[PDB]
């Protein structure tokens, strides 16, 4: 028996978690995903991986969940294990619900999915899930928010941050670009369609290709939507109209 | 039964008597109502006798523990604590219990009443038992927190004693012990009905 | 070698090696002898010191009053055993009121001793015992092992130089049978003498000793109660 | 007696990589090529249900299941597995239908289908489908054409091909297939792309096709059968 | 790789062996018995002047009338510890006694080879304790003392080492023991063959003293107190 | 409905002297208005120091002595020793308030000698409640014998006597006396007395007929 | 459930994944904590945040109860699992006994889980050191840590983390009475043993200090960079 | 067991000198009803020990059919042990006692003799777990009609002869025939001894009803 356990929830002589960081690399190979927050307003925008003439659209997005009345998150990985944790983090921002009668705050419901995904990686003898996730939303407390997960099971409040393939190329040039405290969501919404012309693969960009949602406070109320292909069309063509503007 | 305990300048003294009853029988007339934790620790017993015997017991066993795993004994709060919560382990199965834990901590002279519903309160003057209500009719008329030793063995001596004279559930012994800062000394053992012949004059 | 982690993989050669590494368990352990008269049951075991200063190991324990028992390899292995055995006999005058027959506790301990050998992360007793008993069919001698085996014997010797005790009582093992119980302890010593180097000879330090048979109850005789047994010695020769 | 291996057999290479959903992808693009069509006003599942001798009862068993009155399945890889996959998703259309009764979404059986394949990929002792399904449905007036696969993983298509060239029946489909077919036409251009990948003379014991539509789902007779091979 | 219950062709459990190692790691500790008396001493090992001095708990309370010096992983040892003193109250309790030394550490060496992997609970131990214990104590057996280690073999010693330096302390016990030595001898020896076996010289707050005689309970000995015996070097 | 209880009758005694433990019982088991047997003495000898004595519920009686029986071997394989008369006293205790849901309807009464080789007495309620005393009764006749030696071994309500020890010799005619008394006003005493003594030397049974009617 | 043992003894005796854990705290943030006479302060580096990131999230000094606060070193989503057991068992503490926790207890409670962790089925130890700081009810200040091992040692002053053996080295030589006389002075102990390993900058120092009776107290990176201001001044001059 | 269907009667014992005699009726009744009038509620344990029980007879027939196997299993090992008289009273007083204290009895009062190593045993066993051991024996009604003539005898005469015990039996019968409603004229005879044990045919006591004149 022992002779076919792959000992999966085990320390490494360097102190590390190989499984864990095995699942990183996986992470790497799926789409490109950033968020980045704004003073009015927060947004997620990542690579369609599902690309093909002979797929249906049945569905509101392929990457971007929404998991809470005032909540979203996108994802990067494993698509299956994603659903999985997804469906879990619908179901616990339901039981604080149930419980407090008020909407589970960001942080908080990030932090008990970590739980689950850091209790895979000490007991169990099981393999992570290979997936990091990026929160974005709304509480009474800290206001617009944006957060990043790993299969560690680890956490972290960002302004701006990127997952999945050049995702180390993206942080940086968002590092260069963004303006803190100043930005707003067309300033975000801009840097989000430069950044990924810049680490995409196939070059042009197109509105079959990214998928883009936004987090907005209106009238009292958290009102989030998934950019129509009309949108993201005007969005990619904005930033084209200002490429052939650069040279003289 | 019955049980008196109270605090004044000088500490805490715990009075109670010494009748077992079964029915409308006296089964044991030298029953010990008072277990010795430890040297500043004192419990008093009322109600169900195995129930108080064990249940007590318990505690002292755990306070046992605690001293050896913390090496700095067992605070009053914490042991009254304990207790209240084994009996509220027991819900609704029909332990009957009423007990005093007394004893002295950093936070001074503390006594506590512990029931066997779960019950725990803090302070100055407590009684238990079928004859308390007349224990507390003779403390109330002649206490003051300005009490010396020999006044406050006097009002406790004579609190069972009376209560024992009314009480068909009391009477045997008083057993009185004096909670000072430096543990617990066990003052007297003295017959009731002795008593109650030296107060008639 | 790769057929000897587990008591659940068999040898090419058709064996189980964790169990005859158990059964090494037992030869490293100090001597024990274990024989019987019509009468009698008699164990010698030698006791064991790992430095001066430290006392003897404690060889030959309670059963029942009418079982005791002397063991050969790992304390605990040995330890947990005696407990199962003396629970065996308790559950047995708890029921029925009457002592446990000898052939039916060992029974018990063959059958509960083969559980282990047979189940994967589990491994075999590390510890032999003799079983000296007695009740309707008179004394007994019992052997039991890291394999669940079992043998009824008229004489036995297990633990480290055991060989030599082994052919001192198969010399005498016919002389047993009409041999009155003080005559019985001496072949039983004699026997253990042998297992010792040449320098050294039984003390009342280092011999334990348990008899039970007709006439009482099983009884462990330890320092001073032995001197008795070893006080008309014939001496050591060669 | 026996009690289960508690450790994942599904593990993460240096690579990122979870070799034995891979290597489960393998069992079914070798497995009899299998095609589905989403056509406007309805749905078409067909299969190569060629058994390579002439003693078998192509009648005894079945590729093209139906799991309710409004859904359908066909698999490309192994029998064995898809069978699991199929009893467990007519378990889910009538839990389903007990606690709404409401025929089942496509939509919602395919991720409850998915989920029992992600479970296969983690859990102790266990190996994942060597599998993928293909999953049609009618619901609210509108045609649904679904993939499941041994990594959990659902896709919605209009069409698409599995099994042995599944490349090649798939480029087929880009230039083939056109948006508003009737369920007919479907029929015919799913049979085409089976014969682009088939091997012998189709006969209608050869070929396994079922359709969905507004009156629900169901197999097409051998005699339906060919009349389209024609 | 193999399973934690698995014998070496020698005849032993390579978990226990290993677990003797590690006590071969652990600081020297030395108990002797006196017929007026226990004395259990220990260093402590300081790492650094930063730590605090009476932090260090090698010789601790199980009751009145027992002591117990530990070596190896510490850790290990107050699990072990904390089911011993379980174990006295639970008596206690049950009996309305103090409990004897031998019962006491056999006891303990009864959790000695509960271990394993497979046919076992979810808390089940996965391996032994990396521990030497010695009990040191007064009954009505006179005083004694027990040594256990993680083969839960225990036996009485009249004085016995266990630690890094066990074989070198083992020996200046050997040559330097009478069973009739008194408990002021008893202490000094032991105090004289620790600073032999130790890389650090003896201080008052480098070192843990204990006696358990029949008149008085076990006591910890005070820095104070301490000085006075380390005033006969 | 079923009754888990049957009342068998019996009354047990015990008295602490110097030296001397006494543990006493009636012989008559009963049921109803039947006996069932004339020759079921009460006592129970557990070690040669302690002697037990148990009344009530014969079926809760048999058992009980077998788990003290089984409770004595386990605690000696364990201990190296015999298990003292306080021990055994403090054991029963716990055993009996495991049950303090579905109770051993059972009265319980220890004799023997502590470790200074006094004699001592333990009285026990069916649920556990216990302590020692120099004298006590328990069973259905033990309201017959209570008072009896309250007024001589306690010397209570007396002026000028000069308060005399009690010696072995005393206490057994005290002893056949009381239960001579039961025996001609309980229904459920009778037959035949039983006197376990326990002394240093250990335990001497003797015998005197009662009433058989 | 998943029942293989993952720590185990190696043939030296050394428990691998047990040390591989501590490999794990010494890749972890500088973390220091210095007991005064009147406060207590801990202090975290190592933070190298990308300015891109709200760092109120990532704040590695967390507050157990009303008078306990500890800070971590190592595998950081292994301490948020530590800090919220002991969490949990500061409140139950106050269930079970009126009284609230004694630094010394939390600190027992958390090596005793840390301890389960490496002799338990199907787990792995914690990746995490944690430094203890608080005041008993009579008062007097407690400084504790522990180790993925399960032990624990009161200190005067502590560093883990990398740059640990520099700090640790650094405090002995530099506490004495001088330094702790005042409160301030105590606080600068801390940064300027900490501005001694990290990549310079009071903007990457998080610490906290509180007082016998005061409720705990997160700096501003405002009071902080004063105290920074008082070494440069008081560095090319002195 | 909660409410008891078929029942049997009193059983009968007294030991005689070299062996032991037990009686019961073959009637098995439900309620008032005569039900079954020829069937047996003695047994044969072994060679040494036998068995008559009251009460529930289908608690009867498990309790025969458990002690049954256990004899079996025994005889397998031929190891020279058997279980003796006094064994199976103490097996059978745990096995009753620890069914009642999970509230769910075996509705049988029993009768146990025996014959080992030249004494006489005679063994009671109720539902409750009452167990004790007496010269004569008589359950239910028994207990108030037989018991008293059998003490009386035995007071006069303590050892018997087996034909003594025989005619105090089916004294004792004719007793229980008059003044029993819930008994019948058809019974057995059980007999251990050195030879073992011997169950007897139907029988019936002989009866006399001169006195259903006497009212004149
Ligand atoms: C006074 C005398 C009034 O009862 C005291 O409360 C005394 C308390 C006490 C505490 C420790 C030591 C000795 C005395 N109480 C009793 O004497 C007590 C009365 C009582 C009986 C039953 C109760 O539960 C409903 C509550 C109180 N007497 C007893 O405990 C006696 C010894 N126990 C029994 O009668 C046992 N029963 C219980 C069921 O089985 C049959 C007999
Ligand atoms: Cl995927
Ligand atoms: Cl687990
Ligand atoms: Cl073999
Ligand atoms: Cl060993
Ligand atoms: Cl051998
Ligand atoms: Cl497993
Ligand atoms: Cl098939
Ligand atoms: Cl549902
Ligand atoms: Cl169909
Ligand atoms: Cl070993
Ligand atoms: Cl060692
Ligand atoms: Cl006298
Ligand atoms: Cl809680
Ligand atoms: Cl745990
Ligand atoms: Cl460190
Ligand atoms: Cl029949
Ligand atoms: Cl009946
Ligand atoms: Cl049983
Ligand atoms: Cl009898
Ligand atoms: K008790
Ligand atoms: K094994
Ligand atoms: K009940
Ligand atoms: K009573
Ligand atoms: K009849």
């Amino acid at each position: 028996s022992r002779r076919y356990d792959s000992r999966t929830t085990i320390f490494s002589p360097e102190g590390r978690l190989y499984q864990v960081e095995y699942a990183m690399e996986a992470i790497g190979h799926a789409g490109t995903c950033l968020g980045i927050l704004a003073n009015d307003g927060v947004l997620l925008a990542a690579e369609r991986r599902n690309i093909h003439k002979l797929l249906d659209e049945v569905f509101f997005s392929e990457k971007i969940y929404k998991l809470n009345e005032d909540m979203a998150c996108s994802v990067a990985g494993i698509t299956s294990d994603a659903n999985v944790l997804t469906n879990e983090l619908r179901l616990i921002a339901q039981r604080y619900l149930l419980q407090y009668q008020e909407p589970i705050p960001c942080e908080q419901l990030v932090t008990a999915l970590c739980d689950i995904k850091q209790a895979y990686t000490q007991f169990g003898g099981k393999r992570p899930f290979g997936v990091s996730l990026l929160y974005i939303g709304w509480d009474k407390h800290y206001g617009f928010q944006l957060y990043q997960s790993d299969p560690s099971g680890n956490y972290g409040g960002w302004k701006a941050t990127c997952i999945g393939n050049n995702s180390a190329a993206a942080v940086s040039m968002l590092k260069q670009d963004y303006k803190e405290g100043e930005m707003t969501l067309k300033s975000a919404l801009a840097l989000a369609v430069k950044v990924l012309n810049k680490t995409m693969d196939v070059s042009k960009l197109s509105a079959e290709k990214v998928e883009i949602a936004t987090l907005t406070r209106e009238s009292g109320k958290t009102v989030i939507r998934v950019l129509k292909q009309k949108e993201v069309e005007q969005l990619i063509k904005k930033h084209e109209e200002e490429e052939a503007k650069a040279e003289r | 039964t019955t049980t008196l305990a109270f605090k004044f300048q000088h500490g805490v003294i715990v009075a109670v008597d010494s009748r077992a009853t079964a029915g409308s029988y006296i089964s044991s007339l030298r029953m010990n109502k008072v277990i010795e934790i430890n040297p500043y620790l004192l419990g008093t017993m009322s109600g169900c006798a195995a129930d108080c015997q064990y249940w007590e017991r318990l505690l002292a066993k755990e306070c046992r523990l605690y001293y050896l795993r913390n090496g700095e004994r067992i605070s009053v709060s914490a042991a009254s604590k304990l207790l209240s919560n084994m009996m509220l382990q027991y819900r609704g199965m029909g332990l009957s219990m009423g007990s005093m834990i007394c004893g002295w901590d950093k936070k001074g002279p503390g006594l506590y009443y512990v029931d066997d519903n779960g019950t725990r309160l803090s302070g100055q003057m407590f009684s238990t038992g079928s004859g308390n209500t007349y224990a507390y009719g003779v403390m109330d008329s002649g206490y003051r927190q300005d009490l010396s030793p020999e006044e406050a063995y006097d009002l406790g001596r004579r609190a069972i004693a009376y209560a024992t004279h009314r009480d068909n559930y009391s009477g045997g012994v008083v057993n009185m012990y004096h909670m000072k800062e430096d543990g617990w000394v066990k003052v007297e053992s003295s017959d009731v009905s002795d008593l109650l012949y030296k107060y008639g004059e | 070698n790769q057929y000897d982690n587990d008591v659940t993989v068999w040898s090419p050669q058709g064996r189980i090696h964790q169990i005859e590494y158990a059964m090494e368990a037992v030869k490293q352990g100090s001597a024990t002898v274990g024989l019987k008269s019509k009468t009698h049951a008699v164990l010698v075991a030698l006791k064991r010191a790992q430095s001066e200063l430290a006392a003897h190991q404690k060889k030959i324990l309670h059963v029942d009053n009418h079982i005791g028992i002397s063991i050969a390899g790992l304390t605990a292995d040995a330890r947990l055993l005696c407990n199962f055995m003396r629970q065996e006999c308790l559950d047995s005058r708890f029921v029925f009121d009457r002592p446990l027959p000898v052939s039916r506790l060992v029974s018990l301990i063959g059958s509960k001793t083969q559980i282990p050998t047979q189940r994967y992360g589990r491994r075999p007793y590390g510890v032999g015992l003799l079983i000296a008993g007695y009740d309707d069919m008179g004394p007994h001698i019992f052997q039991t092992c890291p394999s669940a085996n079992y043998f009824d014997c008229r004489a036995m010797s297990i633990g480290a130089r055991s060989q030599s005790a082994r052919t001192y009582l198969e010399r005498h093992m016919s002389e047993f049978m009409e041999c009155n119980l003080d005559e019985l302890v001496k072949h039983g010593l004699r026997a253990l003498r042998e297992t010792l180097p040449a320098e050294q000879d039984l003390t009342t330090k280092n011999v334990s000793i348990g008899i039970v048979g007709k006439d009482l109850e099983f009884t462990i005789y330890d320092d001073d109660d032995v001197s008795p047994f070893l006080d008309g010695l014939e001496e050591r020769p060669q | 007696a026996k009690r289960g291996y508690s450790f994942s057999l599904t593990t993460f290479s240096p690579s990122g990589k979870l070799v034995q959903i891979e290597y489960a992808l393998a069992a079914v693009a070798g497995g009899a090529p299998s095609v589905g069509i989403k056509a406007a006003n309805g749905v078409v599942l067909a299969t190569e249900k060629k058994q390579k001798s002439i003693l078998y009862d192509e009648r005894s068993v079945h590729k093209v299941e139906p799991i309710t009155k409004h859904i359908g399945l066909v698999y490309s890889g192994m029998g064995p597995d898809y069978r699991v996959l199929v009893h467990r998703a007519r378990k889910l259309a009538q839990q389903y239908y007990l606690v709404y009764q409401e025929p089942i979404p496509t939509a919602q059986l395919v991720q409850r289908v998915a989920s029992v394949m992600q479970e296969y990929t983690q859990s102790g002792g266990v190996r994942p489908f060597g599998v993928s399904l293909l999953i049609c449905g009618w619901n609210e007036g509108r045609p649904y054409l679904f993939q499941s696969d041994p990594s959990g993983a659902y896709f919605a298509w209009k069409a698409t091909a599995m099994g042995k060239n599944y490349v090649n029946g798939k480029t087929f489909l880009e230039k083939r297939y056109n948006e508003d077919l009737e369920l007919e036409d479907a029929i015919h251009t799913a049979i085409l792309t089976l014969k682009e990948s088939f091997e012998g003379q189709m006969t209608e014991d050869n070929i396994e096709v079922g359709i969905c539509n507004e009156a629900g789902f169901r197999r097409l007779t051998p005699t339906e059968v060919r009349d389209y091979l024609a | 790789d193999r399973g934690v219950n698995t014998f070496s062709p020698e005849g032993r459990l390579f978990q226990v062996e290993y677990a003797i190692e590690a006590i071969k790691l652990g600081s020297t500790a030395i108990g002797i018995q006196t017929s007026e008396g226990v004395c259990l001493a220990v260093e402590k090992r300081i790492t650094s002047p930063l730590m605090e001095p009476s932090s260090i708990e090698k010789i601790v309370e199980i009751d009145a009338h027992i002591g117990c010096a530990m070596s190896g992983l510490i850790a290990d040892a107050k699990t072990l510890i904390d089911k011993a003193r379980v174990e006295t109250q639970n008596h206690w309790f049950t009996y309305n006694e103090t409990m004897t030394v031998e019962s006491v550490t056999q006891a303990v060496s009864n959790l000695a080879l509960q271990f394993g992997e497979e046919d076992a609970d979810p808390g089940a131990m996965s391996r032994p304790f990396g521990v030497a214990l010695l009990f040191g104590g007064v009954d009505e057996k006179g005083p004694q003392l027990f040594h256990m280690d993680p083969s839960g073999t225990f036996v009485q010693c009249d004085a016995r080492a266990i630690g890094s330096a066990s074989e070198g302390a083992q020996s200046s016990l050997q040559e330097v023991y009478h069973k009739s030595m008194t408990l002021k001898e008893a202490i000094k020896s032991s105090l004289i063959i620790l600073k032999q076996v130790m890389e650090e010289k003896l201080n008052a707050t480098n070192i843990e003293l204990a006696t358990v005689q029949p008149g008085q309970n076990f006591h910890m000995f005070t820095k104070e107190e301490l000085e006075e015996v380390i005033k006969d070097i | 409905r079923f009754s888990p209880y049957a009342f068998n009758g019996g009354t047990v005694l015990a008295i602490a002297g110097e030296d001397f433990s006494i543990v006493a019982s009636d012989t008559r088991l009963s049921e109803g208005f039947s006996i069932h047997t004339r020759d079921s003495p009460k006592c129970y000898k557990l070690t040669d120091k302690t002697v037990i004595g148990c009344s009530g519920f014969h079926g809760d009686c048999l058992t009980l002595t077998k788990i003290i029986e089984a409770r004595l071997k386990m605690y000696k394989h364990s201990n190296n020793k015999a298990m003292t008369t306080g021990a055994i006293a403090a054991m029963l205790s716990t055993i009996l308030y495991s049950r303090r849901f579905f109770p051993y309807y059972v009265y319980n009464i220890i004799g023997g000698l502590d470790e200074e080789g006094k004699g001592a007495v333990y009285s026990f309620d069916p649920v556990g409640s216990y302590q020692r005393d120099s004298f006590k009764a328990g069973g259905s006749a033990s309201a017959m014998l209570q008072p009896l030696l309250d007024n001589q071994v306690g010397f209570k309500n007396m002026q000028n006597v000069e308060h005399v020890p009690l010696t072995l010799d005393r206490a057994m005619r005290l002893v056949k006396d009381v239960f001579i008394s039961a025996a001609e006003r309980d229904v459920y005493t009778g037959d035949a007395l039983r006197i376990c003594i326990v002394t240093k030397e250990g335990i001497r049974e003797e015998t005197v007929p009662l009433r058989k009617d | 459930s998943y029942d293989r043992a993952i720590t185990v003894f190696s043939p030296d005796g050394h428990l691998f994944q047990v040390e591989y854990a501590q490999e794990a705290v010494k890749k972890g943030s500088t973390a220091v904590g210095v007991r005064g006479k009147d406060i207590v302060v801990l202090g975290v580096e190592k933070k190298s945040v990308a300015k891109l990131q709200d760092e109120r999230t990532v704040r590695k000094i967390c507050a157990l109860d009303d008078n306990v606060c500890m800070a971590f070193a190592g595998l950081t989503a292994d301490a948020r699992i530590v800090i919220n057991r002991a969490r949990v068992e500061c409140q139950s503490h106050r269930l079970t006994v009126e009284d609230p926790v004694t630094v010394e207890y939390i600190t027992r409670y958390i090596a005793s889980l840390k301890q389960r962790y490496t002799q338990s089925n199907g787990r792995r130890p914690f990746g995490i050191s944690a430094l203890i700081v608080g005041f008993d009810f009579d008062g007097t200040p407690r400084l504790y840590q522990t180790d993925p091992s399960g032990t624990y040692h009161a200190w005067k002053a502590n560093a883990i983390g990398r740059g640990a053996k520099s700090v640790r080295e650094f405090l002995e030589k530099n506490y004495t009475d001088d330094a702790i006389e005042t409160d301030d002075l105590t606080i600068k102990l801390v940064i300027k043993a900490l501005l001694e390993v990290v990549q310079s900058g009071g903007k990457n120092i998080e610490l906290a200090v509180m007082r016998r009776d005061q409720p705990l107290k997160i700096l501003n990176p405002e009071e902080i960079e004063k105290y920074v201001a008082e070494i440069e001044k008081e560095k090319e001059e002195n | 067991t909660q409410n008891p269907m078929v029942t049997g009667t009193s059983v009968l014992g007294v030991k005689f000198d070299g062996g032991v005699v037990i009686a019961a009726d073959m009637l098995g009744s439900y309620g008032s009803l005569a039900r079954f009038r020829n069937i047996s509620r003695i047994m044969r344990v072994n060679d040494s020990t036998m068995l008559g029980a009251s009460g529930d007879y289908a608690d009867f027939q498990y309790l025969k059919q458990v002690l049954g196997q256990m004899v079996i299993d025994e005889e397998l090992l031929g190891d020279g042990h058997s279980y003796s008289p006094r064994a199976i009273h103490s097996w059978l007083t745990r096995a009753m006692y620890s069914r009642r204290s999970k509230m769910n009895p075996l509705w049988n009062t029993m009768v146990i003799g025996g014959y080992a190593d030249g004494e006489s045993f005679l063994g009671y066993v109720d539902m409750l777990g009452v167990a004790y051991e007496a010269p004569s024996l008589a359950t239910g009604y028994g207990a108030y009609l037989a018991q008293p003539l059998l003490r009386e005898v035995l007071e006069k005469q303590p050892v018997l002869s087996q034909t003594e015990a025989r005619e105090l039996v089916e004294r004792c019968m004719r007793v229980l025939y008059y003044r029993d409603a819930r008994s019948y004229n058809r019974f057995q005879i059980a007999t251990v001894t050195e030879k073992g044990v011997e169950i007897e045919g139907p029988l019936s006591a002989q009866t006399n009803w001169d006195i259903a004149h006497m009212i004149s």
